[PDB]
RNA sequence: CGAGCUGGAGAUACGCUUUGACUCGGGGAUGUCCGAAUGGGGAAACCCACCUCGUAAGAGGUAUCCGCAAGGAUGGGAACUCAGGGAACUGAAACAUCUCAGUACCUGAAGGAGAAGAAAGAGAAUUCGAUUCCGUUAGUAGCGGCGAGCGAACCCGGAUCAGCCCAAACCGAAACGCUUGCGUUUCGGGGUUGUAGGACCAUCAAGCCGAAGUGGCUGGAAAGCUACACCUCAGAAGGUGAGAGUCCUGUAGGCGAACGAGCCCUGAGUAGGUCGUUGUUCGUGAAACGAUGACUGAAUCCGCGCGGACCACCGCGCAAGGCUAAAUACUCCCAGUGACCGAUAGCGCAUAGUACCGUGAGGG
RNA sequence: AACGAUAAAAGAAGUGAGAAUCUUCUUCGCCGUAAGGACAAGGGUUCCUGGGGAAGGGUCGUCCGCCCAGGGAAAGUCGGGACCUAAGGUGAGGCCGAACGGCGCAGCCGAUGGACAGCAGGUCAAGAUUCCUGCACCGAUCAUGUGGAGUGAUGGAGGGACGCAUUACGCUAUCCAAUGCCAAGCUAUGGCUAUGCUGGUUGGUACGCUCAAGGGCGAUCGGGUCAGAAAAUCUACCGGUCUGCCUCAGACGUAUCGGGAGCCGAAGUUGGAAACGCGACGGUGCCAAGAAAAGCUUCUAAACGU
């Protein structure tokens, strides 16, 4: 169900630092909504959720081998929690 | 409980797809397996519908 | 099946497998979204809902037309079948009739075929005996600005052959219909036609088993040369460092599974007619017959239709109800084969409806 | 032949195998109702970072909108949908038609229009009414309390609801002057010793017995059935009935959050100009006579209570 939903967390040197603000930055499915984006979350995190924002991402469209590739297409959703920042400390 | 028996092998691939976007991944074969063993244990319950109620 | 496997993929890491993997044959179960699309909307694959399940996550339903209901339909098919429509270049050495041709094209319906089919026929022997297909008749008979040109059928020889049931005269109803044992449509029995009948009264599958050769020589390499053998129901073929009957896969032959596919009546707004037309060889011709668009409109077995205006005689046949396998066509798909190609050939493609061109249809 | 406008370029310094062409510095020339900036269509990673140098670049190339890889794209309030309707498109029933099909009321779709809640700043290498900080607003559900009863529809009414030209008053954006204020330093060439030069010289919000042009509005008691399907305490008709209320554009003050030249934070004055923007749906004239629907306001019908 929820554990599922969730792709994997996003890697950047951005996503890295807002690591340090309690903000938390990761993929997911892109045909899901907010309203279960979140409790996916914190279902999965055991942590309340007070502000979430998401946005669709065109795939790329690399070539490899002289045949002309296509996209891959993601969703990345950032996700901002209370005071209680934890997640799995999982940070680096 | 076989929605439990299914959601620990679910959350197993999510962390474990998690470590193959870091740096760890170093037993790529436990991700099908778990998957086979999701397939394996939603095929026996439908082996458990029509058994039974006919 | 009996050691490999982890798609092409050729690149590692990771594993899985003699409690049988992988691969092959056969079933199940999952099956996002669009698409007949069908909950409503829509610029296909995206937006928006409602109702019961209801703990949620998830599941099930919500189009229309047929029908009480089950259950059915809608869409898609290379060509083939039938049907509703239906050209023109062209030929006629110009062009109107005519041809091209009921060809192309469009549309509808259906299937593995389809159509057609069981004589109110053909036809001239008082012969024949459903339909379809092939040969021949025969380019004969005919048609035709009697021009260009178009062009049958019967007999006969073959492929395959099967014939079958309803309506109605009369029984028995029931329901409704009216002056009193009747007649409009349902349901049974009965009854289905021309030498007139009938009523009422006396094997293919996945696969498994499968014979026979060694030494020297040339050579990078043996299958070639050579010398001695051997099998043969098996010398078809492909692979193997170059040309292999006896090295491999195979071949002749043999076996071969749980589930697997496969032969008093006999039809009326009709028959018939006038007007317009048309089909078969049928171009208004002496033009019958079938066919409907308009208006009319019969007869019963001593009766009805035809036999190419029409009449008499003589013959053939029973219309206005239905079904019907097989011989026929075609080739998306599979197998085998080839005095077929072998890289400007062969399909457009040794793969691509791609690149590329176009707003598109479309081309490529 | 050409190398795509006659808007020139020069030197130094750097990087590199390699430089007229890449980077830096200092000058020069060109646009400036543009050749600057912000959007819509359309394009689709061209964006930023790090690398590269085949081909693409009309030369070169260490560079590029080219090639490789990794990142970047954040919304209750902006634009669209979950709201509405126009032309047009659809369209159960319905009207037609050799077939396929052609029309068609309601209804539905359809923005180029209507309706609708946020402003100021900060800032990744690359996003900003989106993230962050400050401080608001909007709908919905619930709870506490006041209230302690009427809510008041797929239906009625009002209203939304609209032309063109011209133009009175007031104002802001915004622009100018200065011996106003504030900050920084210097000066030479012949002079000025600052009264010179240079630069900056306020944005949002909250509260005012503050100043303020302009703009909106009449208002109830009752009669009639024949009007709005019936209803109606709401509308429409008709009859009786007596300058003033509201609104702040914007300015001013106080406070506060910001910003601010600059070496953390200074000043925030006086005078003048001024929009097609705002007050507003103002005024006047004219003929060719200037959308619809929902939201919105008001009434009962049914139902639910009191
Ligand atoms: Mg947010
Ligand atoms: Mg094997
Ligand atoms: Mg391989
Ligand atoms: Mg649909
Ligand atoms: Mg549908
Ligand atoms: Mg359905
Ligand atoms: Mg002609
Ligand atoms: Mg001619
Ligand atoms: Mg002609
Ligand atoms: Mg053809
Ligand atoms: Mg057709
Ligand atoms: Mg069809
Ligand atoms: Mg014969
Ligand atoms: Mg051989
Ligand atoms: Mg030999
Ligand atoms: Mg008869
Ligand atoms: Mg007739
Ligand atoms: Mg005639
Ligand atoms: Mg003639
Ligand atoms: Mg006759
Ligand atoms: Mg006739
Ligand atoms: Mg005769
Ligand atoms: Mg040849
Ligand atoms: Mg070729
Ligand atoms: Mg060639
Ligand atoms: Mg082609
Ligand atoms: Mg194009
Ligand atoms: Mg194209
Ligand atoms: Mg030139
Ligand atoms: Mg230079
Ligand atoms: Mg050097
Ligand atoms: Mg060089
Ligand atoms: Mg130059
Ligand atoms: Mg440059
Ligand atoms: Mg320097
Ligand atoms: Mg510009
Ligand atoms: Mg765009
Ligand atoms: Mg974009
Ligand atoms: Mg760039
Ligand atoms: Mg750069
Ligand atoms: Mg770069
Ligand atoms: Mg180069
Ligand atoms: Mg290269
Ligand atoms: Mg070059
Ligand atoms: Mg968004
Ligand atoms: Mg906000
Ligand atoms: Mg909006
Ligand atoms: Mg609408
Ligand atoms: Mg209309
Ligand atoms: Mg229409
Ligand atoms: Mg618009
Ligand atoms: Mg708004
Ligand atoms: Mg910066
Ligand atoms: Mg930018
Ligand atoms: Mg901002
Ligand atoms: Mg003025
Ligand atoms: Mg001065
Ligand atoms: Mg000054
Ligand atoms: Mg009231
Ligand atoms: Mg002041
Ligand atoms: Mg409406
Ligand atoms: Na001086």
């Amino acid at each position: 169900s929820h554990y599922d939903i969730l792709q994997a967390p996003v890697i950047s040197e951005k996503a890295y630092s807002a690591m340090e603000r309690g903000v938390y930055s990761f993929w997911v499915s892109p045909k899901a909504t907010k309203t279960e984006i979140k409790d996916a979350i914190q279902q999965a995190f055991g942590v309340r959720v007070i502000g979430i924002s998401t946005m669709n991402v065109p795939g790329k469209r690399k070539r490899v081998g002289r045949f002309i590739g296509q996209r891959n297409d993601r969703k990345k959703a950032i996700v901002r929690l209370a005071e209680g920042q934890s997640i799995e400390a999982l940070a680096g | 409980d076989f929605a439990k028996e299914i959601d620990a092998r679910k959350k197993e691939l999510m962390e474990l797809r998690f470590q193959a976007a870091a740096g760890q991944l170093a037993q790529p074969h436990r991700v099908r397996q778990l998957r086979r063993e999701v397939a394996q244990l939603n095929t026996v319950k439908a082996e458990l519908a029509r058994k039974g109620e006919q």
